């Protein structure tokens, strides 16, 4: 490593070539928690984890009995060992908690002053970080399996809701018009996912299995539709033809909104391309999933390589999006893991699952 | 409104004229809202068109029974036409043009055929004429001044027809869709018109009219509601039942201004 050192005082290396290595280094190296643990107060499982976008401080975390947790990880004490505290909470006496399971939760991106959170009860709350009370409510036909609000669009502010029924609604926090519908699905919508690189390009995965990448400002339904075989011939708007052979509970885009990855009930995995929905072959092998609802996984940012880091059976498993090298399995919980979070500030992991714990693997050394 | 000051128009006045039904017209409207077949149709027995149609009718003329002097359509026996004799006499002595409509053809052939008894020079159009013949008379009319009145059936006489050259505009018989009275007067006030026009929308007071007239009333009151803003004040000259059948003649944001816009849209 003083190599490194030497090429970057000389000028010989740009600052870069240090920076991406290290990150790498610190990725394979990754580990149970030597010094981390995360406060203990979830009753049930934890369905998500969202770790703030600006500063990476703030974590909520969704339990499966209806409560919320709020937490901070910075190490405020002076030990080298030490825990993350619960800054606050909606508990169940608050009189907005939701009466089920929390599925889905995430940061108002551009500013913490808010988040959203989701629940099986059919409502999506819209709450305030700072005086903590539902300052608003959106409240469904059919339960909530997941929803994601756009992480670059400093426009609009819609907040896509796939739900049990087969329209993905089209939420907006200005001023609050939830009608719109993108017809064409056909079954449950278990997974949508915003593009990182452009504003308006949605991209919805349906237990019909198939994945589709709409246009939200086009009135022509979606654009591309993800086959497996990418063979000659087209086809019009639906959630057939099998992006997998079952259900697809999963959806990240990579960290820089290119390719896109999905994991389906059929134990695979597949990166397409988002431009021309062209499946690019990467396999990843066989990987174990049998979620009945969303499933929840990440991709690294900043390092040399890319990884993604999916959970597998109650293992999360790290493989190299662009090659399918498994490069580790992290096997720390006892029952299945549900959702895992990435810390691209220090390549840290923290996984949730139904054995309500929230562990935190940091990189050896 | 926005575009007129932009857009150089004339002035344009709206006034609505409450017509007074004649002895015999007023007589047949009594004797028919004190039928069977209204007391049937309240009843619920049979279907409303009916009645609704024939009180039309009777308000633009007595033309149920027809009734010298006194041939078919004669223009003595209904209010509405005596006064349009008024109006078409003042307007023809003060050298305009006016323009004519009508919901019904049968009700713009018995114009017509007044307008012949006066010495007029009219030009009628209805679903009749041969469409390839209407645009040519269009440019006609809008050609020649010497035509003094234009007839026509409003489904026909609006929708997108440019009519600067008429001066005046008299709409003779409303209908259940405003959308309509809009259009024929509007076919007048447009781009091109360089004289004042003045709208004369003609009802029979305490009749059917009026009702329906209140109905469209409460139909532009639900459209500003939306279109213009959402404070329109809400409709009370009518309750809008079915009791129409009577006559009752007279004599990126900073997740501070989203929270606020929220909670104002919350506290309403």
């Amino acid at each position: 490593m003083l190599g490194f050192l030497s090429a970057r005082q000389t000028g010989l290396e740009d600052p870069l070539r240090l920076r991406r290595a290290e990150s790498t280094r610190r990725v394979l190296g990754l580990e149970l928690n030597k010094d981390r643990d995360v406060e203990r107060i979830h009753g049930g499982g934890i369905n998500t984890l969202d770790i703030e976008p600006v500063e990476g401080r703030y974590m909520l975390s969704g339990g499966s009995d209806g409560v919320i947790v709020l937490y901070d990880l910075e190490n405020s004490s002076r030990q080298s060992y030490y825990t993350c505290k619960a800054v606050c909470s909606i508990g169940r006496d608050h009189p907005d908690v939701h009466r089920y399971s929390v599925e889905t939760v995430q940061w108002y991106p551009h500013d913490t002053g808010m988040f959203t959170s989701s629940s099986f009860d059919k409502t999506l709350k819209v709450w305030d970080t700072n005086t903590l009370q539902t300052a608003d409510v959106f409240n469904f036909e059919e339960t909530v399996y997941s929803h994601h609000m756009s992480p670059v669009s400093t426009k609009h502010c819609l907040v896509a809701v796939g739900t049990r029924g087969p329209k993905v609604q089209l939420c907006d926090l200005k001023s609050g018009s939830c009608s719109h519908i993108l017809q064409g699905h056909r079954q449950e919508i278990l997974a949508v996912s915003w593009s990182p690189r452009y504003d308006y390009i949605l991209a919805t995965a349906s237990a019909d299995s198939r994945v589709k990448l709409w246009d939200v400002r086009r009135a022509s339904g979606c654009l591309i539709t993800l086959d497996q075989h990418n063979g000659k011939k087209s086809q019009a708007v639906e959630s057939a033809n099998t992006a997998h052979n079952g259900k697809v509970n999963g959806l990240c885009f990579t960290s820089d909104g290119l390719h896109l990855l999905t994991v389906g009930t059929d134990n695979r995995m597949r990166l397409w391309n988002s431009s021309n929905g062209e499946n690019t072959l990467v396999n990843y092998g066989k990987v174990c999933n049998n979620s009945k609802k969303g499933l929840k996984f990440t991709v690294s940012c900043g390092c040399s390589s890319e990884f993604v880091f999916v959970p597998y059976g109650s293992t999360i498993a790290v493989y190299t999006v662009y090659s399918g090298e498994q490069i580790t399995m992290l096997k720390g919980h006892y029952k299945t893991v549900d959702c895992c979070v990435f810390q691209s500030n220090f390549q840290e992991l923290y996984s949730g699952s139904r054995d309500c714990n929230i562990l935190a693997w940091v990189p050896s050394l | 409104s926005d575009v007129k000051m932009s857009l150089s128009l004339p002035d344009k006045n709206e006034q609505v004229l409450f017509c007074r039904l004649t002895d015999e017209q007023h007589k047949v409207y009594q004797n028919f809202v004190d039928s069977k077949e209204v007391y049937r149709i309240l009843n619920g027995e049979m279907q409303i068109f009916s009645g609704l149609i024939a009180l039309r009718k009777i308000c633009n003329h007595p033309d149920l029974f027809s009734g010298e002097e006194d041939q078919f359509g004669y223009w003595k026996r209904s209010g509405k036409m005596i006064v349009v004799e008024s109006l078409l006499k003042i307007w023809h002595k003060q050298g305009q043009r006016v323009l004519l409509f009508s919901q019904s053809r049968q009700m713009l052939d018995i114009l017509e055929v007044f307008l012949r008894a006066q010495k007029y020079t009219y030009l009628k159009m209805d679903g009749t004429t041969t469409i390839a013949s209407r645009q040519p008379l269009i440019t006609r009319y809008n050609e020649d001044t010497s035509i003094f009145v234009f007839l026509l059936t409003t489904r026909v006489g609006g929708l997108g027809v440019n009519l600067t050259g008429a001066n005046r505009v008299v709409i003779y018989d409303p209908d259940w869709n405003p959308s309509t009275d809009t259009q024929a007067r509007e076919r007048a006030w447009r781009i091109g018109q360089k004289k004042q026009v003045t709208v004369y929308r003609l009802l029979t007071a305490g009749t059917i009219e009026e009702k329906i007239y209140h109905r469209q009333i409460f139909k532009q009151f639900l459209t500003n509601r939306v279109l213009k803003d959402p404070k329109q004040r809400r409709f009370f000259k009518s309750n809008d039942l079915y009791e129409l059948f009577t006559l009752t003649s007279p004599d990126p944001l900073a997740s501070s201004s989203l929270l606020a816009k929220m909670r104002a849209r919350n506290h309403l």
